[PDB]
């Protein structure tokens, strides 16, 4: 069985970063809908330790800032490897994708929403990579 | 002036592939009228001279 790769890494820095589960929840008491009011709750808790690296290309969306008929738009994402599990959104229940923050271009910080995760379930080391696409400016993500 | 108006369409719009931004359209028609300058002008008419024969059968 793999030995080396079942410890952590001794030559490359690694970091910590910080995450948050989501739910939702309906509120409106008299609507029909299951969407009713929707609402998200939040649990906050942290990757034990995580490696952050930017798209490769230079596709015309990947680019950061981008021009619509509004107005130069904002766009980021990342690939990101990590030894923690996190979960995207699963059907028939009212769990939401993992999100995680970190650094953008613009020198703020923002939420990014896990979109694909990999798993190798026959080796058996816990090493995952991601992939993210920051939130939407102004809100919070679907 | 105003004239008229279009129908409304509701729409929604992906982003960032997570969510779906609320949208409308619509087409407002006005009528307007537009006034413009000539260039110049012509000479005006000072003069008039007027030649005249009256054919006739004695001469």
């Amino acid at each position: 069985a793999y030995s080396l790769l079942s410890s952590r890494n001794r030559l490359i820095p690694r970091v910590e970063v910080q995450c948050r589960k989501r739910e939702w929840v309906k509120t409106d008491p008299d609507s029909p809908f299951l969407n009713g009011g929707r609402e998200v709750l939040y649990t906050p808790f942290t990757a034990v330790e995580c490696t952050v690296q930017p798209m490769r290309g230079k596709a015309i969306r990947d680019q950061n800032n981008q021009l619509m008929i509004g107005g130069e738009e904002d766009y980021d994402s990342y690939t990101v490897y990590s030894e923690t599990l996190l979960f995207r959104a699963r059907e028939g229940t009212e769990h939401l994708s993992d999100q995680m923050l970190l650094p953008d271009s613009g020198g703020g910080q923002t939420w990014f929403t896990v979109m694909k995760a990999d798993m190798y379930p026959s080796s058996g080391v816990p090493r995952y990579r991601y992939y993210l696409i920051a939130v939407p400016v102004g809100t919070e993500g679907g | 002036a105003y004239s008229s108006t279009s129908n409304i369409a509701r729409m929604r719009v992906p982003l960032n592939q997570q969510m779906f931004e609320n949208r409308a359209r619509t087409i407002v028609t006005f009528n307007a009228t537009f006034v413009e300058k000539d260039l110049g002008t012509f000479e005006d008419i000072e003069h008039i001279i007027i030649g005249i024969d009256v054919d006739n059968p004695s001469g």
